[PDB]
């Protein structure tokens, strides 16, 4: 019932959640309201393809199982450059180092 | 209401302020005289710190079935670190 | 209230009389 | 002083419970006896059910058989029995209490690294304690005791 997202567009990263009957406009509007833009200069992306405005965000594959709160979907974000949409990129996050020689497993 | 919280590596955790009250230590920084800066908790920890807010927030009183919070093993190091200092 | 909130409220005026 | 008081009587008179373990660990079942003392009782599967013969007015309490982390029980943290009314079965709904991102991280670090390691760690100086300090029945509830004794 209730979704949880990462709405993520190259080092910015949002937490937020909506409910499965609710629309990416609608969505759209709640980045409105942080990152002060207007849903028709902004894209929303699930992995690589654009969810159009009028669908559910259940509908769009987020479904209560995959957009958890441990473990919330990330969404995807473009936004008009002049008049033209960027290239979809959210910048990786960083590494962490290798396990230490104790925390493996090790048992034959 | 919505509080940014960067990571060392530079990037930028936006989450409501119920969510960031979570931590006690960020209660204080941001108490008054917004915005935070964590110049050693890195992008990798500083996110699943935030998805706790998320998992805290939703779970507590909750009736519900309480699922597992997830840690994996090379970032357990660090995010016990980071929950030492950030208090939660 | 709990259900043991009044099974330790009990004994400890029981136990204690 | 005398007695410690988080215990059970001895009701004799019998009650059904029901053992559910919502959550992904394997409990460990405990009912103090009538002098304080914690008995254990075999171990829950996670997602797995059970009928259980105690009595009204016992006390239960369920932790993590291996790492011995404190559990929920009906979203409290004792269980007590109680009559049976017309059939009804009494649901004890073990659950996973809301961590604290500390005690959780430990609880992971604590799977992976085992004692004599926990000082080989690269860590702030007052973790190794934490680490050291495992969850403890005994002294939980003696926390436990000497919470609601202000009340
Ligand atoms: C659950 C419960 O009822 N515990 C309980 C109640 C009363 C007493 N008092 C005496 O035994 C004298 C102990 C435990």
């Amino acid at each position: 019932m209730d979704v949880f997202l990462m709405i993520r567009r190259h080092k910015t990263t949002i937490f937020t959640d909506a409910k499965e009957s609710s629309t990416v406009f609608e969505l759209k509007r709640i980045v409105e309201g942080i990152l002060k833009r207007p849903p028709d200069e902004q894209r929303l992306y699930k992995d690589d393809q654009l969810l159009d405005d009028g669908k559910t965000l259940g509908e769009c594959g987020f479904t209560s199982q995959t957009a958890r709160p441990q473990a919330p979907a990330t969404v995807g974000l473009a936004f008009r450059a002049d008049d033209t949409f960027e290239a979809l990129c959210i910048e990786p996050f960083s590494s962490p180092p290798e396990l230490p020689d104790v925390m493996k497993p090790q048992d034959s | 209401m919505y509080v940014k919280l960067i990571s060392s590596d530079g990037h930028e955790f936006i989450v409501k302020r119920e969510h960031a009250l979570t931590s006690g230590t960020i209660k204080a920084m941001l108490s008054g005289p917004n915005e935070v800066n964590f110049r050693e908790i890195p992008s990798h920890v500083l996110s699943k710190v935030c998805m706790y807010f998320t998992y805290k927030v939703r779970y507590t009183n909750s009736s519900t079935e309480i699922p597992e919070f997830p840690i994996a093993p090379e970032i357990a190091l660090e995010l016990l670190m980071a929950a030492n200092f950030l208090d939660c | 209230d709990p259900a043991w909130w009044n099974c330790f409220s009990a004994a400890q005026q029981c136990d204690a009389m | 002083r005398p007695r410690p008081v988080l215990r059970s009587v001895n009701s004799r008179e019998p009650s059904q419970v029901i053992f559910c373990n919502r959550s992904p660990r394997v409990v460990l079942p405990v009912w103090l006896n009538f002098d304080g003392e914690p008995q254990p009782y075999p171990t829950l599967p996670p997602g797995t059910g059970r009928r259980i013969h105690s009595y009204r007015g016992h006390l239960w309490l369920f932790r993590d058989a291996g790492t011995h982390d404190g559990l929920l029980v009906n979203q409290t943290e004792l269980f007590v029995p109680s009559l049976n009314v017309d059939g009804q079965p009494i649901f004890a709904n073990i659950t996973l209490p809301v961590y604290t991102l500390k005690e959780r991280c430990l609880q992971v670090v604590r799977s992976l690294v085992k004692p004599e390691n926990y000082r080989r760690l690269d860590i702030v100086r007052s973790l190794y304690e934490d680490l050291e300090d495992h969850p403890n029945v005994q002294k939980d509830l003696e926390r436990l005791t000497q919470e609601r004794i202000a009340h």
